[PDB]
């Protein structure tokens, strides 16, 4: 449905400064001075950084600014720090006693310390064995920037098929976590002497191995 | 002390109806302009209505004429009913307060900001049928990483606690893995000292509330 | 020789929203004035430019009454040199003000279970009343710099709210029954005479 247009994603490096655009058209960012700017964390409510284009909630940090220049607004962060890493939408009043919103902008900030990431891997329960089922689990936690890939293996060969992957998801601590699910059949998984997981990233790999029970 | 809380979220059928409720604490709905703004999962924010004086009503094209929004005072409450529903409405639906040129916390100007904002609640239109999960624990092989895992249910969403809520610390519930099937799984974590390993009992509590399926799973060293 | 129809403003069945505020004038006849100050039945007497124990001792061209509801801590806007939002947007006693303000509790019936919402006031307007103006008027309130096309909506108001009288307010937000006296000196025979 129409929306305000803002970059799906913009990068900046710590203690520089970013800005985030929202183009509407005549009729909402270039008609009035109601522009509002909102920063949103995965999981949690939006918070309102900005409103009338520039003003500024009681609280927030002066490193946030907001302007218009004909149909578009601008955020502007300065001061960039790892917390902002986080999405930003724009909105407007689009007359009428109606409001529109931008698409979301997520902001990457360069420069922080790689983080390898933890990965976990499980076997197949005996419950979920004796259900006619078997499901290797990976768990991917910790991880930046927030990017992996994820390969299993069966005895070092290559395994996509019962692979399901999440998407990576920014945690508390500013880090990101993913995970991996191989669905086989019992028999696939006792078949083979061990089970793999191996989580790649910014070219490292980092790997898992499981096996059938002793007894 | 100001808050917001959405309810009334869950599974419904193309075509079906389905009303929210949006509990205000703190502040009286009646006083203040109101909207519900919803959020498809991994999209952006979408207005969706907004209620103001003399409960006048405005909605964004999408949802005018199939949805209506309104107050109750005496239960300081906001509803959406929503008609006619697609699966294109399928979104955490939050309600919150959009402050005017009258709000307290303006002073000057003419406001034009949604500044309080409940947690959402989940409406998924689907014609896929409810589906409660199968909870499976991932046993422990110092510290040591056990588990759960829950698997394929439908729809969202699903909340995990450890001994009922008393373990909090070193615990990962997993963001859920929306299978081909269409069906989702996700899994719950927590470290623990190993010295705790068979002495410490530790449940997971699993609760899919659209399924009305609430299972405590024991973790246990595996014992052959 | 006949006395003034007072008992039909004190005593009538039904009062004004104090933004419609009633008048009534007063004309060829003897007021006695000096009952009605004396009465218990009125928790606010009060008098300007004119004694009330000597009111009984003159005569005037005509005399008004203006009548309406309010609720009580609102009482006290009735006076000449008064602000707020009946004073500003209702009705306004000037400075000069000759004459008197009676009023008291209408608890027992302007309030119901559940509450009285038949009595209005203005809540909003562009700007303060004249002495003795009075505005009828119902266009939406434009409280923004956006237009209202003529229909609430956001920063635009109905400029019109209902006072919510119930038996369990407190006394500043229990209803009250008013009745203001102009006194009126044209050059003109008196017409309206104490005893
Ligand atoms: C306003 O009315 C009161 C009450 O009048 C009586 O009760 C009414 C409900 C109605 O039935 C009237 O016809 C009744 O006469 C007046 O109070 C009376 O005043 C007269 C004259 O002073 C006195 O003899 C009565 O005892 C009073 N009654 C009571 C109950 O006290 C009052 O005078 C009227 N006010 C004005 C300004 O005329």
């Amino acid at each position: 449905s129409y929306e305000l247009t803002q970059p799906a994603s913009v990068s900046g490096s710590p203690g520089q400064s970013i800005t985030i655009s929202c183009t509407g058209t005549s009729s909402d960012v270039g008609s009035y001075n109601l522009v509002s700017w909102y920063q949103q964390h995965p999981g949690k409510a939006p918070k309102l950084m900005i409103y009338e284009v520039s003003k500024r909630p009681s609280g927030v940090s002066n490193r946030f600014s907001g302007s218009k220049s004909g149909n578009t607004a601008s955020l502007t962060i300065s001061g960039l720090q790892a917390e902002d890493e986080v999405d930003y939408y724009c909105c407007s009043y689009a007359g009428s006693s109606t409001w529109v919103f931008g698409g979301g902008t997520k902001l990457t900030v360069l420069g922080q310390p790689k983080a390898a990431p933890s990965v976990t891997l499980f076997p197949p329960s005996s419950e979920e064995l004796q259900a006619n089922k078997a499901t290797l689990v990976c768990l991917i936690s910790d991880f930046y920037p927030g990017a992996v890939t994820v390969a299993w293996k069966a005895d070092s060969s290559p395994v996509k098929a019962g692979v399901e992957t999440t998407t990576p998801s920014k945690q508390s601590n500013n880090k990101y976590a993913a995970s991996s699910y191989l669905s086989l059949t019992p028999e696939q998984w006792k078949s083979h002497r061990s089970y793999s997981c191996q989580v790649t990233h910014e070219g490292s790999t980092v790997e898992k191995t499981v096996a059938p029970t002793e007894c | 002390e100001v808050q917001l809380v959405e309810s009334g979220g869950g599974l419904v059928q193309p075509g079906g109806s389905l009303r929210l409720s949006c509990a205000a604490s703190g502040f009286t709905v009646s006083s203040n302009y109101m909207s519900w703004v919803r959020q498809a999962p991994g999209k952006g924010l979408e207005w969706v209505s907004a209620i103001y004086s003399g409960d006048s009503t405005y909605y964004a094209d999408s949802v005018k004429g199939r949805f209506t929004i309104s107050r109750h005072n005496p239960k300081n409450t906001l509803y959406l009913q929503m008609n006619s529903l697609r699966a294109e409405d399928t979104a955490v639906y939050y309600c919150a307060r959009l402050v005017g040129a009258l709000t307290n916390i303006v002073v000057s100007g003419d406001g034009g900001a949604f500044d309080i904002w409940g947690q959402g609640t989940m409406v998924t239109v689907s014609s896929a049928s409810t589906k409660g999960p199968s909870v499976f624990p991932l046993a422990p092989s110092g510290t040591a990483a056990l588990g759960c895992l829950v698997k394929d249910y439908f729809p969202e969403p699903v909340t995990v606690s450890w001994n009922s809520g008393a373990l909090t610390s070193g615990v990962h519930t997993f963001p859920a893995v929306l299978q081909s099937s269409g069906l989702y799984s996700l899994s719950s974590v927590v470290t623990v000292p190993s010295s705790s390993l068979g002495t410490q009992t530790y449940i997971c509590n699993v609760n899919h509330k659209p399924s009305n399926t609430k299972v405590d799973k024991k973790v246990e060293p595996k014992s052959c | 020789t006949n006395l003034c129809p007072f008992g039909e403003v004190f005593n009538a069945t039904r009062f004004a929203s104090v933004y419609a505020w009633n008048r009534k004038r007063i004309s060829n006849c003897v007021a006695d004035y000096s009952v009605l100050y004396n009465s218990a039945s009125f928790s606010t007497f009060k008098c300007y430019g004119v004694s009330p124990t000597k009111l009984n001792d003159l005569c005037f061209t005509n005399v008004y009454a203006d009548s309406f509801v309010i609720r009580g801590d609102e009482v006290r806007q009735i006076a000449p040199g008064q602000t707020g939002k009946i004073a500003d947007y209702n009705y306004k006693l000037p400075d000069d003000f000759t004459g008197c303000v009676i009023a008291w509790n209408s608890n027992n019936l302007d309030s119901k279970v559940g509450g009285n919402y038949n009595y209005l006031y203005r809540l909003f307007r562009k700007s303060n009343l004249k002495p003795f103006e009075r505005d009828i008027s119902t266009e939406i309130y434009q409280a923004g710099s956006t237009p209202c096309n003529g229909v609430e909506g956001f920063n635009c108001y109905f400029p019109l709210q209902s006072y919510g009288f119930q038996p369990t307010n407190g006394v500043g937000y229990q209803p009250y029954r008013v009745v203001v006296l102009s006194f009126e000196l044209l050059h003109a025979p008196a017409t309206v005479c104490g005893p």
